[PDB]
């Protein structure tokens, strides 16, 4: 899936795309990983980065709201990164080290 | 006969991911064995004991 925040007479300010693991994959060291977007005149290329003091932000418990400044802190997603958010982690690979396996 | 040759190696060698390890056992006389493998992308904590080769 993929979610996005419109700030009123601007357009789309922000993205969070929801990723998870194919059946039967091996685990993916998403700290390596780079994603690469295009749109109307730029191709980028983004690389992983840490949230605060610690490799994924811990809400393996549920969010308030997930755009929510002061909830959330967003403030590490410069121009040239991107930060990971943990969703579901049974066995706590996301939020060591940050690895995907089955199930995230 | 099967038997285990056991090596402490955590000073010695620095063995983190995707690292390469090469190496022999070398007998007094016959073929060596070859010891070749590169450890994995990702070491989790829920699996401690690791299969290399
Ligand atoms: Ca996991």
């Amino acid at each position: 899936g993929v979610t996005g925040h419109y700030v009123k007479n601007k357009g789309i300010d922000r993205i969070v795309i929801y990723i998870t693991p194919n059946a039967g994959s091996a685990p993916i060291d998403l700290k390596q990983c780079k994603l690469f977007l295009m749109y109307d005149g730029k191709a980028v290329s983004l690389n992983f980065s840490k949230y605060d003091t610690n490799t994924v932000g811990d809400f393996t418990n549920g969010i308030k709201d997930i755009f929510n400044t002061t909830v959330v802190k967003w403030n590490n997603a410069d121009a040239t990164s991107f930060v990971v958010v943990a969703l579901q982690d049974d066995d706590k690979s996301l939020l060591t080290n940050a690895v995907i396996n089955k199930g995230d | 006969d099967i038997v285990a040759i056991c090596l402490n190696v955590s000073n010695t060698l620095n063995l983190k991911p995707r690292t390469k390890v090469t190496g022999a056992v070398i007998p007094e006389f016959g073929a060596p064995a070859v010891i070749s493998f590169t450890t994995p992308a990702t070491y989790l904590d829920t699996q401690h004991i690791i299969e290399l080769q």
